[PDB]
């Protein structure tokens, strides 16, 4: 499923995730934007070290979800990544959630850094009555 | 849970500027905003302030005129308020989160918020 920008505002805002660990319902919503476009379906295959990006939040496979194909996976998130490929993402968020409780926060995931952190990101909820 | 304490205000000017500053201790916040009550209107926020990715709200009447600004080292947050008038005089009162806002709460509701500071006097007159 791909979400409409304030379809995903207000989703997002009832997972509970506006505000959660200090960070805005603006960031997320940049988070998913530049990681997917706010697509659930979205899947990104690293050659590197056969691990794949998953979902709206394009969660990693080594680390986060297990995808039964990745190397030396943990699965600190403790979902199938499959989870994170349907349209109901309350798995996703929760999954997102346990990366910002890392010490990096939401800079663990580089295209944020490089699109959000620093730009203006009040443009994602301008609108949607969040 | 979240002791807040508040620094500043005063008496100023039309035109003039005043720094509003309030410190947090106890359990880590989550969002930070300053409040305000104005005579004879209802209590509404005023700017609020995200503790962990420093985005920030305001009410559309302080726009372009109020910035607020953060150092987390300090657990501190700072209100700059510029270009004052005599309608922004007001009680400002910080208030804190410890955790996400509900479904429905938006950022200038007072029960959004579950801790408070004392409150802080600002008066502005004309020229
Ligand atoms: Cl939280
Ligand atoms: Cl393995
Ligand atoms: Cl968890």
């Amino acid at each position: 499923k791909v979400f409409e920008r304030c379809e995903l505002a207000r989703t997002l805002k009832r997972l509970g995730m506006d505000g959660y660990r200090g960070i805005s319902l603006a960031n997320w919503m940049c988070l998913a934007k530049w990681e997917s476009g706010y697509n659930t379906r979205a899947t990104n295959y690293n050659a590197g070290d056969r691990s794949t990006d998953y979902g709206i939040f394009q969660i990693n496979s080594r680390y986060w979800c297990n995808d039964g194909k990745t190397p030396g996976a943990v699965n600190a998130c403790h979902l199938s990544c499959s989870a994170l490929l349907q349209d109901n993402i309350a798995d996703a968020v929760a999954c997102a959630k346990r990366v910002v409780r890392d010490p990096q926060g939401i800079r663990a995931w580089v295209a944020w850094r490089n699109r959000c952190q620093n730009r203006d990101v009040r443009q994602y909820v301008q609108g949607c009555g969040v | 849970q979240v002791q807040l304490q508040e620094s500043g205000g005063g008496s100023v000017q039309a035109g003039g500027s005043l720094r509003l500053s309030c410190e947090a201790s106890g359990l880590s916040t989550t969002v930070m905003a300053w409040f305000r009550q104005a005579p004879g209107k209802e209590r509404e926020g005023v700017a609020a302030i995200y503790t962990g990715d420093g985005f920030p709200y305001y009410a559309d009447s302080v726009k372009g005129r109020f910035t607020i600004s953060q150092d987390n080292a300090k657990n501190r947050m700072y209100l700059q308020m510029n270009s004052l008038e005599p309608e922004d005089t007001a009680m400002y009162y910080c208030a804190a989160k410890t955790g996400a806002f509900s479904y429905g709460s938006l950022w200038w509701m007072s029960r959004a918020y579950n801790h408070w500071g004392q409150g802080t006097q600002v008066t502005v007159s004309s020229h």
